[PDB]
Formats: structure tokens, sequence, C-alpha cells
């Protein structure tokens, strides 16, 4: 017999799947990017009255 | 003769407090994994971390 541990069983989201491939590396991806820019700077027509 | 002056302007005299120290709390939550393995060899014969 071979020397290792076995097959390996990952419970993901209470549900266990058996995958094909098991291995953690790094991986090229993109940011979200929010330009909000001043949405709602300042704007308000209103008067002023006397009682 | 004469010379300008210098006005001073007062609107309001609030009871504030100093700044002793300033931070920020974020909020966190619980997240946590595990993994399960067989000692297999002289790794995890009694306890593992060994002192």
């Amino acid at each position: 017999l071979v020397h290792k541990p076995g097959e390996v069983v990952v419970s993901y989201g209470g549900m266990r799947v058996r995958p094909k491939c098991y291995g953690f590396s790094r991986m090229m991806a993109t940011l979200e990017v929010n330009p909000p820019e001043q949405r709602t700077g300042q704007c308000t027509g209103c008067h002023l009255e006397c009682i | 003769p004469d010379s300008k002056c210098l006005k001073i302007k007062v609107k309001r005299i609030n009871l504030k407090c100093k700044k002793s120290s300033s931070y920020f709390v974020p909020d966190a939550r619980s997240r946590c994994t595990s993994v399960r393995r067989c000692r297999w060899a002289g790794d995890c014969q009694s306890g593992c971390p060994p002192h």
C-alpha cells in the first residue's frame, strides 16, 4: 500500500461533496469599482415665511 | 488719525467635550473550519504539539 492519507471529502454548506482535485493556488481576478463622485452634492428649493 | 478694527462674531455656546482618543470598531462575525486526518505515521503518536 502506498503511503498516503487516502481520499479527502470536503463538507461545504452542510453537503458532503467528493471533488476531483483539491488544492490552494492563486488566480487572476478583478475587483468592484464604485465611482460615486458626489451623486447628491447639494440641491434644494425652499422658502421661508413668518406667522 | 484713525485705523481699522477687528470684529469677533459669536453664534452658539455649546457644552462639548474634548477628544481623549479616536478609534473605529468594525462589526465582526464567527467563522471557523477544521480538518479530519489520520495518524498514519509518527506525526500523531500521542499529542499534536510536542512542546
